[PDB]
RNA sequence: AGUAUGGGAGAGGAUGGUAGAAUUCCAGGUGUAGCGGUGAAAUGCGUAGAGAUCUGGAGGAAUACCGAUGGCGAAGGCAGCCAUCUGGCCUAAUACUGACGCUGAGGUACGAAAGCAUGGGGAGCAAACAGGAUUAGAUACCCUGGUAGUCCAUGCCGUAAACGAUGUCUACUAGCCGUUGGGGCCUUUGAGGCUUUAGUGGCGCAGCUAACGCGAUAAGUAGACCGCCUGGGGAGUACGGUCGCAAGACUAAAACUCAAAUGAAUUGACGGGGGCCCGCACAAGCGGUGGAGCAUGUGGUUUAAUUCGAUGCAACGCGAAGAAC
């Protein structure tokens, strides 16, 4: 495999699903998974149950190239958003660095309206 | 996130009044 | 209750041990009101213990009874539609009337003559290591 | 009331240049089965290669924190940074002209958003429109796409809950607590403390009011001038007239009909309005029903009759503590 050791973790968090995705610094993807693949499909990935189970099925697969040395950074809001640390706490890597990398628009485009019901 | 044009004014007002007592 | 704790309730000694755990267990085995064959029952299981080893009944009977106790369980705590099992510490009461329990359902599930030979039979094999008694409580899960 | 001198604050206005974040799109690296969306789903996207991440470009709009009880402007309104031009306001007293002032029917200027005309631009959002859900029905609220429009330059339109629902100007009339721009005094001994103006807030005496409330920023006590009202609907409507490319805007009745329509406050009731408390109501335990056979009551169907009542909890082993005559 890459042996490279040193893949960073990028959860990706939304309020309808939950996205996780550990790469290298640089960027080139490893491995991901998703609350989809475990088939929950509807608002059950909402949920943050399924957030820790993909996370620790990401770090099943990442168990190939080995790697121990992680970086999180998340963006989004939402219930699972911190159930993927706990799971990366849980499986027993280490983690350097944590933060939130949330991006904030400085006057962006026009949001749309609001939901009346 | 979504659209306000002008109700901040409003909620930053009333936030205020609700803050000075 | 929401206003007031209730006390527990005091239990009498058995006749025959003075001992509060053997009351319990009778209590426990105790159906529709029949105390008479309960305790013939349980009395009948101690006699052929005690026949095998000849051993103090109710050290015995404390002894292969805390063996088989658990500590913890688990609690349905609904948060998002999701279940959330986790564990929980409860009193050595809460424990000891599970452990009671499961020692006489799994001597129930037995296949003897009568009702005291199997009760013998299933505490003889949960004190030695190879009872069903002992694989019924499982802590791992 | 105004002028000259020396200082201060400010998203006041017009023109030009320039910067970052974020969204969308265009490729590229690795990777790739679900992604998107909902109270639940589906329409929609994807193995051509989805979604996530990294790197380089294109274009459009708005300036995250600072931001505030701010500030400026006649009102509408004005917020990234820099340059040019320009208006008003505050502040110290020295000199100056000496009533040169207030209001103002007609008139004139400015005037949110939407809309209209000409020529560009178009990222996101989104009238009209299409599809999928829910509903007895959905034409709408919900979701997926999306054209005018929102942007720029030159013009038109002149309407808003354009509100402080309070016309402009002047003088007087208890206090307490904050803030913005200046000046003076005390020990600038230290962002300190005390008084004088020009703005902007919160209570409150007298007084006013039907009440709520106003109360030196009056809705108090007085003066100058203008506009506007005379029960509700018809109706800001018809006709006429002026303006406008159009939409329409302004001025503005009557016939008829009713005996009411209204403002403030009080007591109940209700609320798919908010808090606190109690109950074998939830939690724990034991034993049942719902499945089988039979007894009994009811609903339906049949018959000549299957006598009549009781009908969510609070009717159904109920009137009936007992129909072979
Ligand atoms: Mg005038
Ligand atoms: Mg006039
Ligand atoms: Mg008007
Ligand atoms: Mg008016
Ligand atoms: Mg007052
Ligand atoms: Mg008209
Ligand atoms: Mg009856």
């Amino acid at each position: 495999t890459r042996t490279v050791s040193e893949g960073v973790a990028h959860i990706h968090a939304s309020f309808n699903n939950t996205i996780v995705t550990i790469t290298d610094r640089q960027g080139n993807a490893l491995a991901w998974a998703t609350s989809g693949g475990q088939g929950f499909r509807g608002s059950r990935k909402s949920t943050p149950f399924a957030a820790q189970v993909a996370a620790e099925v990401a770090g099943k697969a990442a168990l190939d190239y080995g790697l121990k040395n992680l970086d999180v950074l998340v963006k989004g809001p939402g219930p699972g958003r911190e159930s993927a640390v706990r799971a990366l706490g849980a499986v027993g890597y280490k983690i350097n660095s944590i933060t939130d990398v949330t991006p904030i628009p400085h006057n962006g485009c026009r949001p749309p309206k609001k939901r009346r019901v | 996130k979504r659209e306000f044009y002008e109700k901040p004014t409003q909620e930053r007002k009333r936030k205020k009044a609700a803050a000075v007592k | 209750p929401r206003r007031r704790v209730v006390a527990a309730r005091e239990i009498l000694p058995d006749p025959k041990f003075s001992s509060q755990t053997i009351a319990k267990f009778m209590n426990h085995v105790m159906q529709d009101g029949k105390k008479s064959i309960a305790e013939s029952i349980v009395y009948g299981a101690l006699e052929r213990v005690q026949e095998k080893n000849k051993v103090d009944p109710v050290e015995f009977f404390e002894t292969t009874l805390e063996k088989v106790r658990p500590m913890v369980e688990v609690k349905a705590r609904r948060v998002g539609g999701a279940t959330y099992q986790v564990p929980m510490e409860v009193r050595p009461s809460r424990r000891t009337a599970l452990a009671m329990r499961w020692l006489v359902d799994a001597a129930a599930k037995r296949s003897e003559k009568t009702m005291a030979l199997r009760l013998a039979g299933e505490l003889l094999d949960a004190a030695e290591g190879k009872g069903a008694a002992i694989k019924k409580r499982e802590d791992v899960h």
